[PDB]
């Protein structure tokens, strides 16, 4: 049965026409079987024998009995575009516990929902004969396949299911794609009665709804999970077992395997990663290394693993705590009660050119914030492993606009700390390096050197330079045969950007190194002054 | 209703909605159920491929809707009393509300559709699109403009002195009269509205003031050689000749070194140099206003306000607000608010802004801290070690104000 909702009004994309694509010749067998199933949509008011004014066409196919099948990427070409069909998935930490939830499975909804009656005229289409004129159609209700199917199916049921919500606000439904969830915290009697006051809705809307057949009951598979009443958890994860793996199953593997860090705690990929260098080819057969296999052999233990999350619990707390895993890695865990968590996750290790574990910290915090609003419309307490003195320090003196929302400390070792912070003012009674590099940036061969006020100097030759190198390394050799306390004198500009972001980790080997000789310093000053 | 259009080969606004906080999304559902009722937006479908996005602001919670991008697209339309400036005292009013009685063009509406996100994604947003003139649309006091006048016509002619601006949404309100009396000209005006703080001469420009030592340091000589250096990008004249012969050898960082007389005249010209702002700078409409934001830290912030690089229109220097220290996406966009209105006031335009800011982070906290009925335009940059450095010299009253 069609619905009795009004159309929503399709037109072509700007001044194109619709399609007019050559019908791929059939079997008899084929065109046998479209002939019926077409006969049946034209009974059921879904498809119009039309005739040959029609000058569009789109080309139908027979799959495996057998099923139709319109293609209608030349249709969809030439089609406008809607709304964004809802591109944000939800997450299961994000939905609130209820005492009940219900699937509607709305699917055959598509052939549910008349179509634009001007638009009908496009999705013509053609079936075979054994030759002689092939029997002409164009749909009546949305073409599975088509462009604008999805956004109206679902700007429809919007419509529809407006009413039973405004008499209802006690019950909650989502929708997604060619599904309802519908829950309530009403006694499971009541809730079942309107679900089926429900059904009895969209029914009285030309919508069918499943049968005891096609019901599904929890637990429930979602991208993944499994939804159990008062708890989700996760499908369980494969991982292949092998005597001979290609470069595409190692790929593959890893793939999975990085999704799963974010459940899970411990997964590690490296040695299977290094696999991979110098491949030729997909099917090139790799041999595992002793590490790979351990590494391999351990993620199936960390996989075997009942990893489970909770609902949530709109009048409790919100808290998020973080750790940090190792340099640029980042782990986190959203809950509300302690180690009941909604969701957790790890952010991979950002390659900045030049950045810090205070800067890093805060952008972690902001994805899970910006990730929070999403999935609760709120934002979180903090537990952050810094303590408060270190992000006053750090922030009130960073050239660079930064904020981390109200959080607490939380003594989780390691701990986020300042690796090193360049003197306020020239050290008294430390050495004066004044350092310098040049290079002749084509040839690459430059020179690195200083010279103290204490009369101590040095210059080392270099092949294969360039300029930015040589006054790196200038100041890497200062750092190197420096005391404890150095001043260190500069005309590089680059410099300049170390004294006002004070990076620990970058991009550079050169830089990484020098970082290494400023954190050990106990007092470093470095100066800038105009080249020449 | 005026038949308005894109400007040609425009195509209407397809920017995504940010998600936002329920309590923000709850709000909106209200406004809009109530704006919906009163039929001065209606739902629309998917057929509508527009959006614009929405979001809410500040006691109760106001709709603001960021049309920058349709306002763009918008068709020009058919002056700036640079007396305004002048006034000792000047205030702003939302005249929004003003624009809820002229309809909109029906054909024109569907491109101001914007979106109410869903928690979650649990469903999908709630769209509509506009009836009426919206808030926060070029059009719209373009539109009313006729209508401005005749309300105002009166007011105007009976005090010829107040002079009155109209940008966006606010009503910029002009005169020199006393505190009071001035209050009481508002409200005279107020109320003749309601039926149907600012202070642009107190705003003197600050000039760079090269630091004062009893004895200067090697270090000292460096950074404030470092700093003219620079610096001489705006003023020719400037020069560190002498002071940069101070600097040759190789001295502890820490050396006192005795200035010789021309190295005490060099940096002597250079001061007078520096008294007063370099000559030539004049606005050109034709152009965009530039404002640069710096941060200074310990809740300070300096700013530039410019076409052409180094030919400043306008200089100056913000301080953190009462109770907005732990916050420094705070400071900033009150630091834009204000840098932004003072450039309606003076050229009747906003800026486009280089903020020293993270896109994401601006992205995900300006909302919680904006105010005003408008949003200029911004890109997030690295400032540069020096530039702050050099403005960081600006001058400070005596004692305070
Ligand atoms: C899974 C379950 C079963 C029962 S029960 N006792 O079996 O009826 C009761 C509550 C729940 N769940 C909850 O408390 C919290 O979950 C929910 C809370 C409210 C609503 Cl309306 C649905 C769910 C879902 O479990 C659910 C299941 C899916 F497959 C997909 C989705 C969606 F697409 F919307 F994201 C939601």
């Amino acid at each position: 049965p069609i619905s009795p909702i009004e159309t929503v009004p399709v037109k072509l994309k700007p001044g194109m026409d619709g399609p007019k694509v050559k019908q791929w010749p059939l079997t008899e067998e084929k065109i046998k079987a479209l002939v019926e199933i077409c006969t049946e949509m034209e009974k059921e008011g879904k498809i119009s024998k039309i005739g040959p004014e029609n000058p569009y066409n789109t080309p139908v196919f027979a799959i495996k009995k057998w099923r139709k099948l319109v293609d209608f990427r030349e249709l969809n070409k030439r089609t406008q575009d809607f709304w964004e069909v809802q591109l944000g998935i939800p997450h299961p930490a994000g939905l609130k516990k209820k005492k009940s939830a219900t699937v509607l499975d709305v699917g055959d909804a598509y052939f549910s929902v008349p179509l634009d009656e001007d638009f009908r005229k496009y999705t013509a289409f053609t079936i075979p004969s054994i030759e002689t004129p092939g029997i002409r159609y164009q749909y009546n209700v949305l073409p599975q396949g088509w462009k604008g199917s999805p956004a109206i199916f679902q700007s429809s049921m919007t419509k529809i299911l407006e009413p039973f919500r405004k008499q209802n606000p006690d019950i909650v439904i989502c929708q997604y794609m060619d599904d309802l969830y519908v829950g309530s915290d009403l006694e499971i009697g009541q809730h079942r009665t309107k679900i089926e006051e429900l059904r009895q809705h969209l029914l009285r809307w030309g919508l069918t709804t499943p049968d005891k057949k096609h019901q599904k009951e929890p637990p429930f598979l979602w991208m993944g999970y499994e939804l159990h009443p008062d708890k989700w958890t996760v499908q369980p994860i494969v991982l292949p077992e092998k005597d001979s793996w290609t470069v595409n199953d190692i790929q593959k593997l890893v793939g999975k395997l990085n999704w799963a860090s974010q459940i899970y705690p411990g997964i590690k990929v490296r040695q299977l990663c290094k696999l991979l260098r110098g491949t030729k080819a997909l099917t090139e057969v790799i041999p595992l290394t002793e590490e790979a296999e351990l590494e391999l052999a351990e993620n199936r233990e960390i996989l075997k693993e009942p990893v489970h999350g909770v609902y949530y619990d709109p009048s409790k707390d919100l808290i998020a705590e973080i750790q940090k895993q190792g340099q640029g890695q980042w782990t986190y865990q959203i809950y509300q009660e302690p180690f009941k968590n909604l969701k957790t996750g790890k952010y991979a290790r950002m390659r900045g050119a030049h950045t810090n574990d205070v800067k890093q910290l805060t952008e972690a915090v902001q994805k899970i914030t910006t990730e929070s609003i999403v999935i609760w419309g709120k934002t979180p307490k903090f537990k952050l492993p810094i303590q408060k003195e270190t992000w006053e320090t750090w922030w009130t003196e960073y050239w660079q606009a930064t904020w981390i929302p109200e959080w607490e400390f939380v003594n989780t070792p390691p701990l986020v700390k300042l690796w090193y912070q360049l003197e306020k003012e020239p050290i008294v009674g430390a050495e004066t390096f004044y350092v310098d590099g040049a290079a002749n940036r084509e040839t690459k061969l430059g020179k690195a050197g200083y010279v103290t006020n204490r009369g101590r100097q040095k210059v080392v030759t270099l092949t294969d330079t360039t300029n930015q190198k040589t006054e790196l390394q200038a100041i890497y050799l200062a750092l190197q045969d420096s005391g404890l306390e150095v001043n260190i004198v500069t005309d590089s500009q680059y410099a300049l950007g170390i004294i006002q972001a004070q990076p620990d980790q970058s991009e550079s080997e050169l830089v990484n190194q020098i970082i290494e000789q400023l954190i050990k310093k106990e007092k470093v000053y470095l100066a800038w002054v105009p080249a020449h | 209703t005026v038949p308005v259009k894109l400007k040609p080969g425009m195509d209407g606004p397809k920017v995504k909605q940010w998600p936002l906080t329920e309590e923000k999304i709850k709000a909106l559902v209200e406004i809009c159920t109530e704006m919906e009722k009163e039929g001065k937006i209606s739902k629309i479908g998917p057929e509508n491929p527009y959006n614009t996005p929405v979001f809410a602001i500040k006691t109760k919670w106001r709709k603001l809707v960021d049309f920058r991008e349709l306002n763009k697209r918008t068709q020009d339309f058919w002056p700036h009393p640079a007396g305004l400036k002048k006034k000792k005292s000047a205030t702003v009013l939302d005249v929004g509300d003003a624009y809820f009685s002229v309809p909109l063009d029906e054909d024109f509406r569907k491109y101001t559709a914007f979106t109410i996100p869903s928690i979650n994604n649990e469903t999908p947003g709630i769209r509509y699109q506009y009836n009426v003139l919206p808030q926060g649309w070029k059009g719209s006091p373009a539109i009313f403009q006729s209508s401005m006048t005749k309300i105002l016509e009166p007011f105007r002619k009976q005090n010829p002195d107040i002079v009155i601006c109209q940008y966006m949404d606010d009503l910029y309100v002009g005169s020199d009269l006393e505190i009071g009396q001035h209050r009481t000209k508002i409200e005279e005006l107020r109320q003749h509205l309601l039926r149907w703080e600012l202070h642009p001469d107190k705003w003197t420009v600050q000039p760079i003031v090269l630091p004062e030592k009893d004895s200067w340091t090697v270090n000292d000589i460096q950074k404030l050689v470092g700093k003219l250096n620079w610096a001489s990008q705006i003023y020719p004249g400037i020069k560190v000749r002498q002071l940069c012969k101070l600097l040759r050898g190789t001295k502890a960082l820490t050396e006192v070194i005795p200035l010789t007389e021309e190295a005490e005249l060099e940096l002597a010209e250079n001061r007078e140099i520096l008294k007063e702002p370099v000559h030539g700078v004049y606005y050109d409409p034709s152009k965009d206003l530039i404002a640069e934001i710096q941060k200074q830290g310990q809740g300070q912030w300096t700013y530039q306000i410019y076409q052409e690089p180094f030919k400043n229109l306008k200089t100056g220097k913000y301080a953190r607000m009462r109770g907005a220290h732990t916050n420094d996406v705070k400071q900033l966009t009150e630091a834009v608010q204000k840098i932004t209105t003072e450039s309606i006031v003076i050229w009747g335009k906003t800026p486009k802004f280089k903020l020293p800011i993270q896109k994401e982070t601006w992205e995900t906290w300006w909302t919680e801290y904006w105010q005003a009925t408008w949003i200029p335009e911004w890109e997030f940059v690295n400032t540069p070690p020096l530039v702050k450095l050099w403005y960081q010299l600006e001058k400070e009253p005596i004692v305070g104000a």
